[PDB]
């Protein structure tokens, strides 16, 4: 009920090669991506003249000691111009 | 606006050249706006209940807890 | 693709034929004469129970396991209901929810109010069942009913103020134990469970009685008030006294 | 003798058990009572309806007051 | 059709017992005429005949007795079969079966034999009520005379059919009236009911196939099976037919019990056979058509309601046992309902929790409402409790405890609200001083 | 402080609720059935330091056994004291039993 | 190094619920407690006194086994007993004894 | 006086989580059917300074 | 009443049995059921014990009947304490029970109750000493189309002479007359106290089955 606009536009114009999961909840919109393209995806944002995020709020780790990909890195970042925030959440193992 | 803040209009000052002096003046203006809000509340505060309507997310008060039965069950489980 | 509760190796005595029932939608396979409660279990949904134990006989006595089986009238006791091929079981419908709410309302109405001294507080079925399935407010003021406590030897002390008339102990003592001493006597609200000649219980498995009895009335004397359950850790071992 | 010996240390003033035995029974009139003291809140001791059909006093399981039925 | 039943069509020609003893050695006029033919005409014919007649079970349910008898196992088996007669009428206000048993017992006996044959039953137990010592003496005398005459036993009358009937003392309780609880208390254990999924047609008295029928139907069975089912269907109405004996008592000039045909206007019955109410539709306040387990019928409704299994069943109530009660304008209806609820508290044995707890609670609330010590949300709470109990018990005594208060707060809300308001005003006026 | 009834009879009944809700786990409590029959606490101690003063105590108690009296002047010179003893000194909180009582009355209304 | 035991905690013998069965969990069989002489509290010296059954809850025996093997400490998996499911009948409750001998 | 906990506890009365997978076929289909517009790209959340006084609001009093 | 024996002065477990004619009657009663299921006979047998001890039913009697039907005594205890017609409190030589329920209340029963209680010193399930007269209350006993009733149970000569008879169409003066006639005299003819009405029906001319029956 908050930022369907930015999220929808970002998903419908992205290079769909590097998106592994999308969740448009009401708690927070999630782009679960692959750890290989993370920098590419984030550099797409912060630069595109509609979904420019320009501010990174948090980079938190979550630990799940029961899955093959043990860790979970999470980037919470908002768009001060378009009044929206998204959460790009990548997987990550030991080393 | 997470909470009642709509009905509580205020000012939100903004500085023109970001530095120590402008952050300071911002702080004083924020004090004054907070005073505006602190007065707007005790003029609108709607005397009613507080904190819940389900004794499954908020514990029951003392009289009910010590008189009724299921209130004691819920207080026990909730604490 | 739905594993039974806890894992439960069904038998299939005649594996050539076995009925199938719809539990809350998706179907499940069931042996010939299995009850609705075990069918729901196989489907993987627990149903609140007080007076049904997998090792004692059935008795539709607590009246808390109610579900609605479409193609039938309004209420149905899950246990003691032999499954039929194709009946449309349903567990989470407003009918069943309100049935459970009302029954829990009646129990907690004429229950005592001494949880913070009654051990099994933190383990009690009635407690957890109320917190998870029952309402949140009671509407009752008048005086309750209270009975005198009872002694059953130095193993099982009872504060019978909270004997909710389940007959679990009676059915156990008459089926598994072997000695017929406990019995439910009285009528209406004035119904107690107790040997009528203040005798003791000269049999083993009385500790099993105190485990059977869900609400905290029959409790081990030598473990009177030493600890709640949430305080101590359990290690799974074997026995060396017996053989 | 043993419980008060485990917790109390002074053994000069009387232990709680001694005082609650010093208080006499109540000798109520009916068949069922309820123990709180004199207030519903601010004195705790939730409602503890206790029967009185034995020739000996009946304790209250909070603040044992030992109510007793008066007549036959 | 309408009401008014001629003298020749009546069946219980003994309901008062002056020139007509029990033993029928002086009055074998009616019964035991040719039961030999009626039993050698096969059981399937008997079931067909009953289904054709329309004998809606006169116990308080109204099941079509034809189906109820056809439910018994047709093909033979090992374990024998039992019929049990439910002579335990103790619903407050019914005084018919007492007279049947005390004065015309051979009716019940011959009906027991013919129904046992019609059900492929091997034996049959009549469960008398407890405090009927003299009626039980008379019935047992009759049964001994029936055995002595050779009309009930190994070679029943002339048929090879073996049949043993046995009386059983009553206890004193009322829950024993229920089917499964009757079977239980006849076993020997406490009088508590069973669970229905093992219907008492494949797991009954001793685990054998055993059905329970009220004394009404099994006592009417011989004459309906002899005088042809058309003579029976020519009464009452289309789907409700037969002759039933009502026991009208309460606030009439002449408290009575008489037999009429179904679908008879209450006005006609009361004003014709019983004495007219002290004021004919003038000071008559409430009417309870069925037993004490049936919601009320206010004055405006019962002026033109028929008396059958459907008319008042369509209105709100149920005919049940057909023990109509009348209550004048000078009797606190809420007090009468409170007393009924106290009875239900004092009778629910208490196997499963809803009935037990809710019935104690209903009595308490009804007392507080009788004095006037409640509010309006409390009457809505009363309705809610009623609904919960009615829904979710083991068998029909929960509905019994729920129905009268439901009907009360359905058809009598204004006067109850008036009581509450007056108590509140008096309390305020007294507290001001 | 641990209050007690006007009859001199102790209030605490060993529910373990205060110990369970303690966010600092600063309470240790160990009970046993007494000789006369009632249940009471054999050991009850609050190592006052580890007991940050949050308040949950006086809210979890179903009999108002433990309470926080309005005394803040206790500044001993040895850690062991601030490890308030096995209920003994806690019982001596009854030296405030009048003062504490006052507070409770004024909070019976809205609490 | 430490020997660990991988089991599934069985259902509590007091309730009749099921939300806590079938949940593979590793315990470090650490028991080296003693009584603190001052007050009587239970001291300890094992860093793994409680973690194994306070935070480490695994989804399946496979995952817990792989995890123990990964951290290196040697393990010994235990068995999980499951309730056999018979068939019951209220009629079997109301069975019928035979004729007199 | 009308306690009814499910209707009050719309909590735990939430819809289930709905999932879908996509392949190259669906990706191509959506890419083709999709088409932007001169408007409604997103909206913009614009706000600027005003250089307001201090004594204005309510004669500089009310708040 | 209570649900636990308290073993009074001389009724804990004294030896208790039947007489010889009562033994014969016990055989006769036990001869009406399949031998595998004799538990049923618990209901009549219990009653017989009453008529042998003055409406008493002592605990030794429950044990004796439980032994005579081969059942653990707790089942016989259950049977004897669940029903209502069995008393365990040594009521007097004569028991007077008054009915109460709406169709029998609204005819004026409370008057009978109050007057019978005032004429003596008893308190509603109490024993008038010189231990003749116990009085108590019961629920609807059927026949509530006739009148406010009063039932009397007579335990005088034991198994013989015991008689449990009604008394209908009563008024407090008739009741006090009946109770004093029970004390001084022996037996008042039971029935309906000058029935200007016909039993279980109207008064005078019965409005059904007027002249004669006839086999259909
Ligand atoms: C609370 C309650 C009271 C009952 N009272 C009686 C009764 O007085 N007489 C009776 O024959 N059956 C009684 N029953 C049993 C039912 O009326 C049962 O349907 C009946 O015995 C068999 O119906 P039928 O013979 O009319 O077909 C009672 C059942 C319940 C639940
Ligand atoms: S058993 Fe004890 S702790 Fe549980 S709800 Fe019943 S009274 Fe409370
Ligand atoms: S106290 Fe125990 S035996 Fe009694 S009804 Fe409750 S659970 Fe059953
Ligand atoms: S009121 Fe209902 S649940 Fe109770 S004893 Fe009767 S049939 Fe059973
Ligand atoms: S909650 Fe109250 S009485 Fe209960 S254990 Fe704690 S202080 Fe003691
Ligand atoms: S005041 Fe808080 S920190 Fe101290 S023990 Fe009590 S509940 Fe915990
Ligand atoms: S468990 Fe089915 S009724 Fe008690
Ligand atoms: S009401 Fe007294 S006899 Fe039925
Ligand atoms: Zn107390």
């Amino acid at each position: 009920m908050d930022n369907q606009s930015i999220f929808k536009y970002s998903w419908e114009t992205l290079p769909k090669k590097w998106v592994k999961k999308m969740e448009r909840s009401e708690h927070g919109n999630r782009f679960d991506t692959k750890t290989d393209y993370l920098f590419q995806l984030l550099c797409f944002l912060k630069l595109h003249t509609y979904t420019r995020v320009q501010v990174l709020i948090d980079i938190c780790g979550v630990d799940y000691p029961s899955r093959k990909r043990r860790f979970e890195v999470v980037y919470n970042l908002l768009s001060t111009r378009y009044n929206s925030r998204i959460r790009v959440q990548t997987s990550a193992d030991e080393v | 606006p997470y909470d009642v803040y709509d009905q509580l209009d205020f000012d939100v000052p903004v500085g023109t050249r970001g530095d120590c002096y402008d952050r300071y003046c911002i702080r004083i203006e924020e004090m004054r706006q907070s005073m505006r809000i602190i007065w707007q509340c005790p003029n609108k505060i709607p005397s009613g209940m507080i904190k819940a309507d389900d004794r499954k997310l908020c514990p029951p008060s003392r009289c009910r807890m010590k008189l009724s039965m299921e209130s004691s069950i819920h207080h026990f489980e909730l604490y | 693709p739905r594993s039974p509760l806890a894992g439960a190796r069904v038998h299939f005595a005649n594996p050539d034929d076995a009925i199938e029932v719809f539990v809350d939608g998706y179907p499940v396979k069931i042996p010939k004469g299995m009850t609705v409660l075990q069918a729901c279990e196989v489907a993987g949904v627990d149903i609140p129970r007080f007076c049904y134990h997998s090792r004692l006989s059935i008795a539709g006595n607590c009246r808390m396991c109610l579900v609605e089986v479409e193609k039938s009238p309004k209420p149905v006791a899950s246990c003691a209901m032999p499954a039929l091929p194709g009946m449309k079981i349903k567990t989470d419908t407003p009918v069943a929810k309100k049935a459970r709410e009302g029954v829990m309302e009646f129990l907690l109405m004429n229950h005592p109010l001494d949880c913070p001294i009654c051990d099994q507080g933190g383990e009690c079925d009635l407690q957890d069942q109320s917190m998870a399935f029952g309402s949140d407010r009671g509407r009752f003021t008048e005086v309750k009913r209270s009975v005198v406590d009872k002694n059953l030897g130095p193993l099982v002390k009872t504060v019978m103020t909270r004997c909710i008339q389940c007959t679990r102990c009676v059915r156990f003592a008459t089926e598994v134990a072997g000695v017929q001493d406990l019995g439910m006597l009285g009528r209406g609200s004035g119904e107690e469970i107790g040997t009528y000649v203040e005798k003791l219980l000269t049999s083993e498995l009385s500790g099993n009685v105190i485990d059977i009895c869900p609400v905290g009335a029959l409790t081990s004397k030598p473990f009177a008030f030493k600890a709640r359950n949430w305080e101590l850790k359990g290690t799974e071992t074997i026995d060396v006294t017996d053989a | 003798s043993n419980h008060t010996a485990k917790w109390m240390q002074d053994t000069s003033k009387k232990s709680p058990m001694e005082l609650i035995n010093e208080v006499p029974p109540i000798k109520v009139e009916g068949r069922i009572v309820a123990c709180e003291g004199d207030t519903n809140p601010a004195l705790g001791h939730p409602i503890e309806f206790i029967c009185l059909d034995l020739p000996e006093p009946a304790v209250c399981k909070y603040c044992g007051l030992r109510y007793v039925q008066d007549h036959h | 059709h309408f009401g008014g039943l001629k003298d020749e069509d009546r069946i219980f020609t003994n309901l008062y017992g002056l020139h007509d003893p029990f033993l029928k050695g002086a009055m074998k006029r009616g019964d035991w005429y040719r039961t030999k033919d009626l039993v050698i005409k096969g059981t399937d014919w008997i079931v067909n005949e009953m289904k054709k007649s329309g004998l809606r079970g006169r116990g308080g349910a109204g099941f079509p007795s034809g189906l109820k008898w056809s439910f018994m196992p047709k093909v033979s088996d090992g374990r024998p079969s039992y019929l049990v007669v439910n002579a335990d009428e103790s619903e407050p206000g019914t005084c018919k079966d007492r007279e049947i048993m005390r004065h015309d017992p051979h009716k019940l006996l011959e009906g027991c034999l013919i129904a046992g044959v019609g059900m492929r039953a091997t034996a049959a137990y009549i469960y008398i009520r407890g405090e009927y010592v003299n009626e039980r003496k008379n019935l047992e005398k009759a049964r001994q005379e029936a055995y002595a005459a050779g009309l009930l036993g190994k070679n029943a009358c002339g048929s090879g059919y073996d049949f043993d009937v046995h009386i059983h003392f009553g206890a004193g309780a009322y829950i024993c009236g229920e089917e499964t609880a009757l079977l239980e208390s006849l076993e020997g254990k406490q009088g508590k009911p069973r669970l229905k999924p093992p219907f008492p047609a494949n797991a009954g008295l001793y685990g054998c196939p055993t059905t329970v029928t009220n004394v009404e139907t099994v006592a009417v069975s011989p004459t309906i099976l002899r005088r042809g089912p058309e003579w029976f269907a020519g009464f009452g109405r289309k789907n409700n037919a037969g002759t039933k004996l009502f026991c009208v008592s309460g606030h009439v000039n002449k408290p009575c019990t008489v037999e009429e045909e179904m679908s008879i206007p209450l006005k006609e019955l009361i004003e014709r056979h019983c004495g007219g109410v002290r004021g004919g539709w003038d000071n008559l306040l409430a009417v309870i058509p069925g037993g004490s387990s049936v919601p009320l019928l206010p004055k405006s409704i019962c002026d033109d309601v028929l008396m059958d299994y459907d008319a008042l069943k369509a209105v709100q109530s149920g005919l049940g046992t057909a023990a109509v009660i009348v209550m004048d304008k000078s009797t606190d209806v809420v007090d009468a309902i409170a007393r009924l609820s106290y009875f239900y508290k004092h009778e629910s044995c208490g196997q499963c929790t809803p009935c037990r707890e809710g019935t104690g609670w209903l009595w308490t609330i009804m007392e507080r409402m009788k004095v006037g010590n409640a509010k309006l949300e409390e009457i809505d709470m009363l309705q809610e409790l009623t609904k919960q109990i009615e829904g979710h018990t083991i068998c029909a005594l929960g509905d019994a405890a729920a129905w009268p208060v439901q009907g009360l707060i359905r058809h009598f809300r204004p006067e109850l609200e008036r009581r509450i308001r007056e108590n509140a005003e008096r309390e305020l006026l007294q507290a001001t001083g | 402080a641990l209050r007690r009834y006007p009859t001199g009879e102790e209030r605490c009944i060993a529910c373990k609720l205060c110990e369970a809700i303690c966010p600092a786990q600063a309470i240790t409590i160990e009970a046993e059935e007494r000789e006369d029959g009632s249940r009471r606490t054999t050991r009850y101690d609050i190592d006052m330091t580890k007991c940050i003063y949050c308040g949950f105590c006086q809210e979890a108690c179903p009999v108002d056994a433990i309470v926080e009296g309005p005394n803040f002047e206790f500044a001993t010179e040895t850690h062991e004291e601030l490890l308030y003893d096995k209920e003994k000194l806690l019982e001596n909180g009854d030296r405030w039993e009048t003062e504490i009582a006052e507070n409770l009355r004024s909070e019976s209304l809205y609490r | 190094r430490r020997r660990v035991v991988i089991y599934s905690p069985a259902r509590t013998a007091s309730q009749q619920g099921s939300g806590k069965v079938g949940r593979w969990k590793i315990n470090f069989l650490s028991t080296q407690k003693w009584e603190n002489p001052l007050m009587g509290w239970t001291s300890t010296g094992d860093p793994y006194a409680h973690v194994g059954d306070s935070a480490l809850t695994f989804d399946s025996a496979e995952a817990a086994k792989a995890f123990a093997e990964k951290h290196g400490w040697e393990y010994s998996v235990k068995k999980r007993h499951t309730p056999l499911l018979k068939v019951k009948s209220y009629a079997d409750n109301f069975k019928w004894k035979g004729f007199p001998k | 006086y009308d306690i009814k906990y499910f209707s009050r506890d719309q909590r735990r009365n939430r819809p289930p989580i709905r999932r879908t997978v996509l392949k190259k076929a669906d990706v191509e289909k959506l890419a083709k059917e999709q088409t932007f517009a001169v408007s409604d790209f997103p909206p913009v959340y614009l706000n600027s300074a005003v250089e307001e006084d201090i004594n204005a609001i309510g004669g500089g009093y009310q708040g | 009443l209570n649900y636990h024996l308290d073993s009074p002065d001389n009724n804990p477990n004294l030896p208790w049995e039947f007489t010889e004619p009562n033994k014969a009657k016990v055989t006769e009663i036990l001869s009406h059921y399949p031998s595998n299921y004799k538990q049923s006979a618990v209901i009549p047998l219990l009653d017989l014990a009453q008529q042998q001890h003055g409406g008493w039913l002592p605990v030794s009697a429950m044990n004796a009947v439980a032994n005579i039907i081969e059942v653990p005594p707790i089942r016989v205890y259950e049977v004897a304490t669940f029903y209502s017609m069995f008393n365990r409190a040594k009521v007097g030589k004569y028991h007077l029970l008054v009915c109460g329920t709406t169709p029998c209340m609204i005819r004026g029963s409370r008057g009978i109750e109050e007057a019978l209680l005032k004429h003596l010193g008893v308190k509603r399930n109490e024993v008038t000493p010189d231990g003749l007269f116990s009085v108590g209350e019961m629920e609807c006993m059927g026949c509530c189309v006739n009148a406010p009733m009063i039932t009397v149970a007579d335990y005088s000569n034991g198994s013989e002479g015991y008689t449990y008879n009604y008394y209908e169409d009563v008024t407090p003066e008739k009741v006090v007359e009946i109770v004093e006639k029970l004390r001084k005299g022996e037996k008042p003819p039971h029935g309906t106290q000058n029935p200007l009405r016909i039993r279980s029906g109207p008064e005078g001319g019965n409005t059904t089955l007027l002249g004669e029956p006839k086999p259909p």
